[PDB]
């Protein structure tokens, strides 16, 4: 379990 | 969402496919961070991803954990930068 804090925000469509 | 419907397309769009999926549900748990902890998590494996979409306390679980790594680094670029 390892998480990136500067992964790109998704967005809805 | 299956995992036939998954296989069809290409990896970027696999991501893009299983986000709209966990959005509403991220952002239920959190409307303004969601977008980014959604991110974040879309860096997993599908399966995974497949597994936390029909297991609630696995997102929930996965969701805080993201919560609490995001704010963490955020509060040391904070004190420092
Ligand atoms: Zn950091």
């Amino acid at each position: 379990r390892q998480l990136n804090v500067n992964a790109k925000p998704f967005v809805p469509n | 969402l299956t995992a036939s419907m998954l296989a069809s397309a290409p990896p970027q769009e696999q991501k893009q496919m299983l986000g709209e999926r966990l959005f509403p549900l991220i952002q239920a748990m959190h409307p303004t961070l969601a977008g980014k902890i959604t991110g974040m998590l879309l860096e997993i494996d599908n399966s995974e991803l497949l597994h936390m979409l029909e297991s609630p306390e696995s997102l929930r679980s996965k969701v805080d954990e993201a919560v609490a790594v995001l704010q963490a680094h955020q509060a040391k670029e904070a004190a420092q930068k």
